[PDB]
């Protein structure tokens, strides 16, 4: 208030329901995959293993990385081991990949992107 | 404590809330962020090791970038059951069909773990 602090004043607003840090809630998540039509829901125990999926993702970035910063002597890894040593790495260049300039054989779609044969000749 | 913050942001902006160097960064439509999960992973296997803001920025959206190539497979996936419901069957596949199986066999034993002691986090 303006004579001082009459409540209990704590966080951004005031409700039991309430966001203590920048984590995403199932009904942010699922605005997300709706937002780029991925899917409209997620089962039960499903968010649970998606955040297993990705701590371990992220650990394993994190080894490379980590490792790559000692090696350069640094106490923390500095921006320019993402833009070298991690874009050495091809199994991260892999999953940072989509369907563009073919790295991997991974391409989702009916044939191979070279394709098995040629197309027809009209005359 | 006495003495109180005297300016408020809320104005006319020039440039982006005319920040300099005094706030976090915001731009690029960023919104909300894993460093959470980043930063508490990090110190599990890099304990002595740190990371800059710069290479932060960047780290989280190269992360988040791995999941969003394996949400896709799991879009996919749900696409040939004809559903619009993400499981543990379209993730142990979209793992599968991207990670070599050596590492997502570590993947599933993870998930295990974390469906086990049901945290959503390490």
């Amino acid at each position: 208030s303006g004579r001082g602090k009459g409540g209990k004043v704590k966080g951004k607003a005031k409700s039991r329901s309430n966001r203590a840090g920048l984590q995403f809630p199932v009904g942010r998540i699922h605005r997300l995959l709706r937002k780029g039509n991925y899917a409209e829901r997620v089962g039960a125990g499903a968010p649970v293993y998606l955040a297993a999926v990705m701590e371990y993702l992220a650990a394993e970035v994190l080894e490379l990385a980590g490792n790559a910063a000692r090696d350069n002597k640094k106490t923390r890894i500095i921006p320019r081991h993402l833009q070298l040593a991690i874009r050495n790495d091809e199994e991260l260049n892999k999953l940072l990949s989509g369907v563009t300039i073919a790295q991997g054989g991974v391409l989702p779609n009916i044939q191979a992107v070279l394709l098995p044969k040629k197309t027809e000749k009209k005359a | 404590p006495p003495k109180t913050s005297g300016k408020a942001a809320k104005k006319a902006g020039k440039a982006q809330k005319n920040i300099t160097k005094t706030d976090k960064k915001k731009k690029r439509k960023r919104k909300e962020s894993y460093a959470i999960y980043i930063y508490k992973v990090l110190k599990q296997v890099h304990p002595d090791t740190g990371i800059s803001s710069k290479a932060m920025s960047i780290m989280n959206s190269f992360v988040n970038d791995i999941f969003e190539r394996i949400a896709a497979e799991a879009s996919r996936l749900a696409h040939y059951n004809k559903r619009s419901t993400i499981t543990s069957r379209e993730i142990q596949t979209a793992v599968r069909l991207l990670l070599p199986g050596e590492l997502a066999k570590h993947a599933v034993s993870e998930g295990t773990k974390a469906v086990t002691k049901y945290t959503s986090s390490k």
